[PDB]
């Protein structure tokens, strides 16, 4: 739940002392990179229905999985697969705006073995969808913002496998 | 039946009938007295709202309420929430 | 911080952060050096505050110190100064975070269940914060007293 | 200690293809201790409270509820 | 009363009232000529119970008589005997009722609110009530205070 | 729901007087005849499914009202009016112990007038049934308490006709 | 028992026990010697009760002995007298436990669906308990028949 | 539920036209006075319990309803009343930022008029209390914002009476 | 609006306004003179926006202006623009409020039932309101084409 | 739940026999000290909010759990610990009148170990608190019932361990 | 009727009636005259189908005629014919509607709470109406006793 601000003032609360100059320097390291994230979080929010559109066509479409016998065959399953991908963009922008992958341990990595195993979701196609989604996102957002966003995409698929 | 014929008369709605159902002693014996407390928070939340509990702060708001007011306001506070009234309505039997 | 309550208010609506709230985040990060100057002047005079506001609390309520009530000697009066030291510490945390959520999760949830078990008056704690408000706003600048004092009233809404 | 409301509430966001005549004219009986958590539910929905009636005993009786 | 609590419990089971509880109403009515001596003794000492239990309370908590508490002054110590007399004007409503159904609806149900809303700590209010129900037990008999003192000591745990 | 004990408590606190002398003989009148009521209320529960044996069998059983065409001819309208007579006995026995008809106009007489004019229930058949069940209780509790039970039975028939 | 109604009906409001309900506890442990003598005498003549109240029951309702009924032949009437001995044992639990609840749980809450699945009439056993209370209140004292006869009266009044 | 910006929108929509020059003169008038409305919102919500503990002290604490015979000796009835007068402070400060009396209509005024008649409580003592609440709140927030909060106090006061 | 959303979210938790949220309203009110001149940028040039998107809609889809189509004839074409005249009025309400809340309650919650009943294709409207978007942002400035265009792009996806 | 009579009754019910004289001996011992417990239960419910204050200042306050880092440092997490000790004073006083630790078993101590271990709540401080609380109630009720009240406190500390 | 069951089957999902469901109505109209020929065979042969099959019930269950049971020879066995005559009347109501609900709403909905209060075995009614419809299927044909056979068996499974 916490961010780079509320990890510093949580860890400096619990020692009992006030905010000191070793911890304010950690806040200024977040405040120097804060302007980079708000430009990064704006452009993904205007293209959330289009990053998902290209990345499904990057790795998922015209496969076994799109075809019958695969998993995303029925229209009912298909939309869901966009929707079960669209949380992975919205929660990754929240952790990019936070500067901490503490949202991602908390909202979007709880059942993520056990929901997907108890629904017939293949894990190995979701990890292949996400670095197909990371490549089009870092192309859309830039080289500098792409590696900060690239931590929180690779935080998800490492916890998902 | 004195909870029931108020519904057959139309003097109460179904949402008031569910509250006057799950305040009875037969519901209180079956799912409150003979269980652990945070089990019994979760099971009445399982039956009436038709979903499990959402997390921790959604359950800590219920555990202090039965610590102070009792079981009769635990079964109240599930029913007059926004998620009961606007997802089920005031004339539907709840479902999972 | 201001990042957290721009997320948990945007997760309940289940959509992205609109640019109506992203500009306030974008104005927050460029104003980072202003709040550290508020905080360092706040914590730099932590003995000037509590030794002055401890007297102004006891002139507003002399019944904590008179024989019969709560705080006595230099032990039980001293832990009354410990809680005012906590709330002076807890109010400079929300100033740097730019939001009232770090003072919320530590000290704006449940003390009306707590202080009645301790036997202290709840409202006499709140008169200690108003003396703490008038000391720090007199010490701070003319513009930031409307900002640092915009957290001091939130503790009054907690207890009272 | 039951009241007797009558409440006119409209459908705010949805266009319900079932009838739901009863979902616009709750004229139910609500007891006293849980009316006020219930009255704000109609009030936040945009409903109109038409009348309230004391179907139970006398007001001002401070004992026996 | 104990008649009233039994019949609302039997309505919840939707049956007639049980022969276990019908002993108790039968035990209440043979002790209905036992409860009335407690009620008349509090008439003869209501100017004696309250005027002693105030000074018993003010020697226990003299924070009240200090300038700054919620009963300071002769006009303000009027209510700190009058609210105590009002609680002595509650037990005799429920001695002869047997139980706490006039104790709640006149005394208990919002008493955490209004003493906070008047600024008086209830821990001082419950102390003098505890100081009251030591003198009333000494005034009554050993058999009277065996059950009415158990009925006296409900209110202290109910208030705080 | 409140009894005669709480009613004299209700009429004593509200004027600013204490538990005076005149309230005691109202309570002592309750405490004198309260021993009669526990002998009364047990024996009604011995015949609570046997008064309703006699309720139909005196005034309702082999009549023209039960003959097809009348009001009491359906199995959904038969069994709904034995429970509607059984509740009138059970709430009378609460008032038999209350010393007060102030359990009747909260739980019985609240909507009972308009629900019989709307549902086609004849009022005269009920008061020929309820007042017929006054005297069978007079043979079960003795002479005096049936005249006490006849107060609340007439309070039903004053509040039904 | 007496506690089992009181420890549940005050747990559900999450309060401590009201001293009207402590009268109910006090109300008997003074009767526990009187409640124990009667069930010793009921068990001590439990063979004479079933052989007498089983006998003239069939002079009152001769249908269940008759062919076409359930208890045709001695191999089923001795099976029928098991339920008389079970209900006599469930009387003696309820007098000692003090109230309505142990006979309700063990022998009441399925008897409209147990006896319907057995095909036996549910009303005829309800005739037998009124004869089982006829022979029992004929052999005990007069003062306990207003107590021990009323525990019979519950398992009549919820059977039929 | 509306506010003063959308009420100008709604008064222009139901009339029909676009944002005409009369509405912009009304809407710019809201944005000038909207600065003082926030600075008087915080100092009420600071002293929200301190207002209502003094507004009861002007009118209600030594009167007909403290000697036995009125609304508040029964501890639930006084504690409802402090809680009712608490919610007048919340909704008027919700009415102060929103710039309209219509938020008070769909949240307070429609239900409350018929309950207070039916529950036998005096409206004349309530409107004496809110007028006593008006004369303390103008002393706290200053007089110029007291004319703002004097509007929505009177809309409760004229609405209840 | 942001005033309406911040009250209703704070009313449901029975709380006053947070100091993080009060500075949201304070910046929203003071920037209201910025947003009203974006609204008068469109209503000052509304009769050109209708006419250019009138020519731009029937070019990309000519079946609706064709005979048999639902806008055929000089009065039956007059209406489809007048329907587009409503959506200039709706989006001008949305820029002023700073939210799509007047877009909701006035304009978009029933269109999937209305035009199916009226026979006009929703996707025919969804390009005419999209050709409205291309003629509007060419007339606006650089930064507010993201601000006003979010209310345009809300009306595309909620239409189709 | 289960009660000491309804455990003596249920021991002789699953055997199917009648009331044995050893079981009759096992019921007289409950009735001989039943008059002691009924006075013991009122004297704890009088001081039920008082005992927890006298317990938490005996072994928890001014120590290293209500100091930065501990589980009672956050002062709106220490409010959980007061009502956590309100349960163990309430349910132990339930189990004193029950004559039976079966109130504590399937209602309190069934999932109490799994709640505390899933939060990092110190077990060894809770048993440090409850065994400190046992001395306080024995001081207030006397050494007669303090042996009786000390049993069910020790049942709480045994199953939690 | 089968018209009446069809509308509420469609009104629960708020739907116009399915054309496969109107095939069931159109088959019901052209077979409407056949069911009237089924119903007159019952009403014409009523005096041979009631006194015989009731006597089959008394031969299967001779518990009924014997005293101590529900019936007795002079009119109680005669009024158990008219309480059996009502169900044959309800079958003829049910077969001309093509529906179960004329059997339901007149003679099913409260029969258990009726006959417990009347003191008859409800299972003996179910074995009696099983004896009624065993000879009713052999009355008319082998073809028409199957789809009228589907309304015979429901009342057997309604009593138990
Ligand atoms: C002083 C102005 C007022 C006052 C203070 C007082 N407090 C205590 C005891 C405690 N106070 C706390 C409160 C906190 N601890 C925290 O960690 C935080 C947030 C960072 C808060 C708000 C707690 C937990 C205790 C109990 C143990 C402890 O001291 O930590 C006392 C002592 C009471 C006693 O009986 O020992 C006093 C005197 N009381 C007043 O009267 C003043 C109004
Ligand atoms: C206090 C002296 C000790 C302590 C308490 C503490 N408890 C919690 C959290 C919870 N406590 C419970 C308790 C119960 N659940 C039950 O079902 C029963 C039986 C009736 C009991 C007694 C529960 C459910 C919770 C957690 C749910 C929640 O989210 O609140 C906390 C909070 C821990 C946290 O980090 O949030 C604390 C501090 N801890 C101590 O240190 C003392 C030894
Ligand atoms: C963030 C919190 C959260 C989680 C974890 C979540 C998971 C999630 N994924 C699901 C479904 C699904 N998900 C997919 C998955 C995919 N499509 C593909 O082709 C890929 C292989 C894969 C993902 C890229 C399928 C194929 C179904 C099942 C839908 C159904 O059968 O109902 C479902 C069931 C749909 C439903 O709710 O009924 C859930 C709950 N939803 C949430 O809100
Ligand atoms: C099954 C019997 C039954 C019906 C028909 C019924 C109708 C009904 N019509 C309603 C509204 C409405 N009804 C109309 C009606 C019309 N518009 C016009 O201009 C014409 C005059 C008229 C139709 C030709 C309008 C405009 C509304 C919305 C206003 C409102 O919220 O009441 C609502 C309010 C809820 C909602 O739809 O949002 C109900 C419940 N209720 C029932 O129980
Ligand atoms: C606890 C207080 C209380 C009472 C007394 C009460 C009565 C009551 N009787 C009702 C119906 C009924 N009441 C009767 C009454 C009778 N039939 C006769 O033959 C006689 C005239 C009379 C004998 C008692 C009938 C026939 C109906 C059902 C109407 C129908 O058949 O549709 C209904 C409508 C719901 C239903 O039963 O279907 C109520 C609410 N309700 C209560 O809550
Ligand atoms: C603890 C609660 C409880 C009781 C009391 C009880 C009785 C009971 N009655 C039984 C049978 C039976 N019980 C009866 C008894 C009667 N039918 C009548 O007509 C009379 C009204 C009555 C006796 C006078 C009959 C006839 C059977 C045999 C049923 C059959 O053969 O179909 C059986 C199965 C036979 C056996 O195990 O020996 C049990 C267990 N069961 C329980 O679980
Ligand atoms: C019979 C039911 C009943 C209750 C529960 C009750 C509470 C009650 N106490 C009051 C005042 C008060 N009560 C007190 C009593 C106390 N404050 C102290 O400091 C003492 C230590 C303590 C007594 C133990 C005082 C001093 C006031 C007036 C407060 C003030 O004027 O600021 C008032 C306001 C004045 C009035 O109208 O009486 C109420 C309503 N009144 C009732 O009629
Ligand atoms: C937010 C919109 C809103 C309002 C305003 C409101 C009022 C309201 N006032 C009530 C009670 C009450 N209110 C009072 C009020 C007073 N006593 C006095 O002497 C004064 C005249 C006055 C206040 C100082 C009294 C005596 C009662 C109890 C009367 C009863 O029991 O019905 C109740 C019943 C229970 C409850 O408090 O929730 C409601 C619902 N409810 C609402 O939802
Ligand atoms: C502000 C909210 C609002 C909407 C959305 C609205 C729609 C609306 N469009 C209408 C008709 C119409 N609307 C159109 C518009 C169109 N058809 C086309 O072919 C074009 C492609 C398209 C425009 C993009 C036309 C041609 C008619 C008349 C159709 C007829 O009379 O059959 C009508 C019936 C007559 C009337 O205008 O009063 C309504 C109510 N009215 C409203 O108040
Ligand atoms: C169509 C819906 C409907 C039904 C079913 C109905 C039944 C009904 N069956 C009755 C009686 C009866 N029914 C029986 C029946 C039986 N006793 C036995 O031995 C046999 C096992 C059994 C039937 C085969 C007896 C003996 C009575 C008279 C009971 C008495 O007078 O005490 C009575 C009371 C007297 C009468 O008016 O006929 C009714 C009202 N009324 C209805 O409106």
């Amino acid at each position: 739940m916490q961010d780079a601000i509320t990890s510093v003032i949580n860890s400096s609360d619990v020692q009992g002392k006030y905010l000191d100059a070793s911890a304010i320097q950690k806040l200024k390291a977040y405040f120097a990179t804060g302007e980079l994230r708000v430009r990064a979080a704006t452009t993904i929010s205007a293209n959330a229905a289009n990053i998902v559109k290209e990345a499904v066509a990057k790795s998922l479409l015209y496969s076994d999985i799109t075809r019958p016998g695969g998993n995303m065959y029925t229209t009912r399953r298909y939309a869901a697969c966009i929707r079960d991908l669209d949380y992975y963009l919205r929660y990754a922008t929240y952790a990019m705006l936070a500067g901490d992958p503490s949202i991602l341990d908390e909202r979007v990595l709880n059942g993520l073995k056990e929901t997907y195993n108890s629904l017939g979701v293949p894990i190995g196609a979701t990890v292949q969808a996400i670095q197909a989604m990371k490549e089009v996102t870092a192309g859309l957002v830039g080289a500098d913002a792409g590696k900060e966003m690239g931590i929180y995409f690779d935080y998800i698929c490492s916890g998902l496998s | 039946t004195v909870a029931e014929i108020k519904l057959e008369n139309g003097d109460i709605t179904v949402r008031e009938f569910i509250r006057i159902l799950a305040k009875s002693d037969v519901f209180r014996n079956m799912y409150w007295t003979s269980l652990y407390v945070c089990k019994a928070i979760e099971y009445i939340h399982r039956r009436l709202l038709g979903r499990p509990t959402y997390g921790r702060q959604e359950m800590n708001s219920y555990f202090d309420l039965c610590s102070k007011k009792g079981f009769y306001a635990l079964v109240d506070a599930i029913i007059d929430s926004v998620e009961y009234n606007e997802a089920f309505g005031e004339d539907t039997i709840p479902y999972e | 911080s201001i990042v957290t309550k721009s997320i948990v208010n945007a997760d309940a609506e289940a959509r992205y952060l609109s640019p109506g709230e992203l500009d306030r985040i974008k104005s927050f990060v460029t104003s980072g050096e202003r709040r550290v100057r508020i905080a360092e002047t706040m914590t730099g005079a932590r003995e000037r505050i509590i030794k002055e506001a401890g007297n102004q609390l006891f002139q507003k309520r002399p019944d904590v110190v008179s024989p019969g009530g709560n705080a006595y000697g230099e032990e039980m009066t001293a832990t009354c100064l410990r809680d005012l030291d906590y709330y002076l510490r807890l109010i400079t945390y929300g100033i740097v975070a730019g939001d009232v959520t770090p003072i919320e999760e530590i000290g704006v949830v449940g003390v009306r269940e707590m202080y009645k078990s301790l036997g202290t008056p709840i409202e006499a704690v709140a008169e200690g914060v108003r003396a703490m408000k008038s000391v720090a706003t007199s010490l701070l600048s003319g513009e930031d007293a409307a900002e640092a004092g915009a957290y001091f009233d939130y503790l009054i809404g907690a207890m009272s | 200690r039951s009241f007797k409301v009558t409440a006119c509430v409209p459908s705010q966001t949805r266009i319900r293809t079932q009838r739901e005549l009863q979902n616009t004219y709750f004229t139910k009986l609500v007891p006293y201790d849980n009316w006020f958590r219930e009255q704000q539910r109609i009030m936040k929905m945009g409903g109109k409270i038409v009348k309230v009636e004391l179907a139970t005993g006398k007001p001002g009786t401070n004992t026996g509820l």
